[PDB]
RNA sequence: CAAGACGGACCAGAGCGAAAGCAUUUGCCAAGAAUGUUUUCAUUAAUCAAGAACGAAAGUCGGAGGUUCGAAGACGAUACCGUCGUAGUUCCGACCAUAAACGAUGCCGACCGGCGAUGCGGCGGCGUUAUUCCCAUGACCCGCCGGGCAGCUUCCGGGAAACCAAAGUCUUUGGGUUCCGGGGGGAGUAUGGUUGCAAAGCUGAAACUUAAAGGAAUUGACGGAAGGGCACCACCAGG
């Protein structure tokens, strides 16, 4: 209190923050790689997603909608991007 | 009349102790229940009607209907307390103990004790206003 | 397990040879036993066994017998608990906590303070930051 | 002006051959004078005797109400009629920060007993649980007390009164709810609390044969 | 034998804890009878033994702790296994008039009064001992004593101010 | 207690006051 | 056995709803807040005159049912109380639109101390449980974020003070906007208008009368009241 660089916050409490009281917004979500067990494809899903996101050459459920962060089957692996 | 049975066997009844807000009564009865031996009230007792609720009268009843089930031959008995229920007081008073202490007193041995005040879901109205009470 | 009336007499601690000792507490029945000293009871036969409870300190791991404190020796919070013993008599003694995270909490630890006898002792066990009755309070 | 008593007498009263202790107690009835028979006094006198009274070892909260329809000279017949729990239990089990869930269900036997299923259930506070309530949420309460009736449904449907009153005694339905609902929130102690005779079929004489051996 | 169990309430099982000691001792050395408390079933049972005096007693004992169950010091429940002629009587404020959320705590609150002051007068104005649950009353004395108290207690939840009781049941004991 | 407060009410009190009334050479 | 009633205990510093209000199971119907979001549109918003919808209880019109309770009323005692009991309390369809309908406290937005409890959603994590469950999931444990209900603490500041984290950011006085008060009575009265089957609801004076009316807390007298002590100028037994 009454003595703290707003300008340069420390980065666990910027990552502490609500997504949007950060001092510049950013979001909480990320893309990732899926690489699914049967096959050897890599298909790109949103964390967040809200659609069941198929295999381009399977067929075959990749994650499963959620309230929050969408929920990988067991099996397939995943890597984060950027 | 001593009902065919031994000397260390026993027959179990079953007493109603119903300590009503009035007078108690204290019913005993088979344990069936439909057959009743004898039952005496407080007011069958005291002459008045300040201590027909009284727990001497209630006392005194107990006696009474103690000697009149050992003239009988039974010995050994169930107890049901029973508070008037419903919208009242759900809770035996004064008159229940006392007859469960006299009937302690008078050698009767002492069963189950249940109580089988009748307790609603939830029932309508009660026999007071938006305000009144007792007192 | 019962307790009848001729067991009264008979329950007075743990039950189980020119000198001996006439030692209540449990400090100096402890000491002994570490010793080997045979002790004696208020009956005729000696202890074998001694198993009773301590306070053990959390925060600066000292141990005290004095089953009444509360505070601590060293350190000097509120911060003792019930820790179990048992010692025999050839000088060996286990010694047993709790693995149960009830006991080892900050839960109720925590509340702000207002700026500066065993009747309702039940009250105080409540943690602050909690439900009382809106037209109650607490002093 | 003449005491009645005098014309009673006793008839000895029983239970079926399943339980260790024989005699449940004797009942005053009435002697026959023609204009009504004695043994219509016994067509369908109600008995209350709890299970510590019909077992040496096991519990005393539980209670059966038997039914009495048969007498032959000096030895009484009963039959299941239904049962209950004492008042105290159930007064005693009703805490205050936990969640109490009931159900019922209307089912018929294999010989054509229609009863009626009451269940109480009560949730669990852990052996670590700091919070002071532990509330289970609508639906799961919609989970448990459907587990709860489809357990009971699939136990007494199609199986016969033997071995259901011999589920009853040490009450094996509360072990399988209290193993079957714990993967959605632990019970507590649950009860088959209530069993209620809907619908009785024509009486037969030797079946009653078979539960007094 | 005869038997006789009394449950015991999670918010009555550290009191029954902390002063057994009182509790077990009273029975065993003045009545004869033989005690126990069962954990699994959460009930104190008694029963009679062969050293037992005055076996019709038994019930006086159930009693004791009965009244400890409700929230009775065991100075009083030892007065109820003394005295013959001391009973207990029960009943709720709603039990007598619908009062509704902070209706019914003010009326808990006026019969306590401040401090309990109230509560703990009228026990001195009638020589009973009231303790009160959250929404259940309970009264130990002798008969006449219970009534008055009983009377007391149901003009406060009435509506009738502290003041004009504390006077009335004064000058009642006068009498 | 309570059966104190009942017996001292059923008993008379009694005991201490000093009432102060009333050779070789 | 039947009839209507009502859903105890669980039931809370709890939840939901615009408020009035809402608690037996299951099924159907359509709404909804919060959360999550690297979706979409791109200023579509805030407040209310007129106007509209809902609005406890009682009450009024018509149908059904009347279990309990019960205004009026009939008896008995002493406005209080007891027995009996009509309308009503209950359901359906229309009126009524009033409450201490309360936080006696507009709505939207910003800033301004702390703590940890709780309801919901999301996230991260040692670990324990479904008789050392053979990965996940429910139940707990720790921590964080968001919107909530609600406490405790504070010489933030404010206030007439009680007190308030708003009733603060007010003589250092201006974020936007709606309703509304001007000493006490006459008086929410008369009259006029309007709505209503009716009861009544909404709007609403003046003549006149008066030096007060009222708010905040604090005690001090105040006949007195409950405990004791003492006294043959008080008493018992007496002379
Ligand atoms: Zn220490």
């Amino acid at each position: 209190p009454l003595a703290k660089d707003l300008l340069h916050p420390s980065p666990e409490e910027e990552k502490r923050k609500h997504k949007k009281k950060r001092l510049v917004q950013s979001p909480n979500s990320y893309f990732m790689d899926v690489k699914c067990p049967g096959c050897y494809k890599i298909t790109t899903v949103f964390s967040h997603a809200q659609t069941v996101v198929l295999c381009v050459g399977c067929s075959t459920v990749l994650c499963q909608p959620t309230g929050g962060k969408a929920r990988l089957t067991e099996g397939c692996s995943f890597r984060r991007k950027q | 009349l001593g009902p065919q049975v031994a000397e260390g066997e026993n027959v179990f009844g079953v007493c109603h102790i119903f300590a009503s807000f009035n007078d108690t009564f204290v019913h005993v009865t088979d344990l069936s229940g439909k057959e009743t031996i004898c039952r005496v009230t407080g007011g069958m007792k005291v002459k008045a009607d300040r201590d027909e609720s009284s727990p001497y009268a209630a006392m005194l009843a107990a006696q009474d209907v103690a000697q009149r089930c050992k003239e009988l031959g039974i010995t050994a008995l169930h107890i049901k307390l029973r508070a008037t229920g419903g919208n009242r007081t759900k809770t035996p008073g004064p008159g229940a103990q006392s007859a469960l202490r006299a009937l302690a007193r008078s050698g009767m041995k002492i069963g189950r004790i249940e109580d089988v005040t009748p307790i609603p879901s939830d029932s309508t109205r009660r026999k007071g206003g938006r305000r009144g009470r007792r007192l | 397990g019962w307790i009848t009336p001729s067991n009264i007499k008979q329950i007075q601690q743990e039950l189980e040879v020119r000198v001996g000792c006439l030692t209540t507490d449990f400090a100096m029945q402890n000491v002994l036993l570490q010793m080997g000293l045979h002790v004696l009871a208020v009956n005729g036969m000696l202890i074998r066994e001694a198993r009773s409870y301590i306070l053990r300190c959390h925060g600066c791991f000292k141990t005290t017998s004095d089953m009444s404190r509360v505070f601590c020796s060293h350190c000097g919070n509120k911060t003792l608990k019930k820790v179990s013993v048992t010692v025999s008599d050839d000088g060996t003694l286990h010694m047993h906590f709790s693995r149960n995270p009830k006991v080892l909490n900050p839960r109720g630890l925590r509340y702000s303070l207002p700026t500066p006898s065993t009747l309702g002792a039940g009250r105080r066990r409540l943690n602050p930051n909690a439900s009382r009755k809106k037209f109650v309070k607490k002093r | 002006v003449v005491d009645p008593f005098s014309k009673k007498d006793w008839y000895d009263v029983k239970a079926p051959a399943m339980f260790n202790i024989r005699n449940i107690g004797k009942t005053l009835v009435t002697r026959t004078q023609g204009t009504k028979i004695a043994s219509d006094g016994l067509k369908g006198r109600v008995f209350e005797v709890s299970l510590a009274d019909l077992q040496n070892d096991e519990v005393a909260f539980r209670k059966f109400k038997l039914i009495t329809e048969d007498v032959q000279g000096k030895n009484c017949l009963t039959n299941f009629h239904g049962m209950d729990l004492t008042r105290d239990k159930m007064c005693s089990m009703v805490k205050k920060w936990q969640t109490m869930i009931e159900a019922h269900v209307d089912v018929k036997t294999t010989d054509g007993y229609l009863l009626r299923l009451f269940c109480v259930g009560f949730t669990k506070k852990r052996n670590n649980q700091i919070r002071k309530t532990s509330y289970a949420q609508h639906q799961q309460v919609r989970q448990i007390r459907k587990k709860m009736m489809e357990i009971m449904t699939r136990e007494v449907q199609t199986n016969d009164l033997k071995e259901v009153v011999n589920k009853l005694i040490p009450d094996s339905i509360g072990k399988d709810i209290e193993k079957a609902c714990q993967s959605i929130y632990p019970l507590h102690d649950v009860f088959v609390r209530k069993v209620k005779m809907l619908k009785k079929p024509k009486f037969e004489l030797g079946k009653l044969m078979e539960l007094h051996g | 034998e005869e038997t006789r169990k009394i449950p015991v309430p999670a918010n009555r099982y550290t009191p029954l804890k902390e002063n057994w000691m009182k509790i077990f001792t009273p029975i065993v050395e003045h009545l004869g009878l033989q005690i126990r408390f069962n954990l699994k079933s959460r009930n104190v049972e008694i029963r009679t033994c062969k050293e037992t005096k005055d076996v019709s007693a038994l019930t006086k004992a159930a009693d004791f702790v009965k009244a400890f169950i409700l929230g009775f010091q065991v100075e009083d429940a030892l007065a109820l296994i003394r005295l013959d002629d001391l009973f207990l009587e029960s009943f709720e404020i709603t039990d007598v008039k619908p009062l509704k959320g902070d209706h019914l705590s003010r009326a808990i609150g006026r019969i306590a009064g401040k401090g309990g002051k109230t509560k703990f007068t009228i026990e001195n104005v009638t020589r009973t001992r009231i303790v009160l649950a959250d929404v259940k009353v309970h009264i130990l004395g002798s008969f006449q004593n219970i009534k008055m108290a009983r009377t007391a207690i149901c003009n406060l939840i009435l509506g009738n101010p502290p003041s004009k009781v504390y006077g009335n049941i004064r000058a009642v004991a006068s009498r | 207690p309570l059966a104190d407060q009942i017996l001292a009410g059923n008993a008379v009190r009694a005991g201490v006051r000093e009432k102060r009334r009333g050779e070789e050479y």
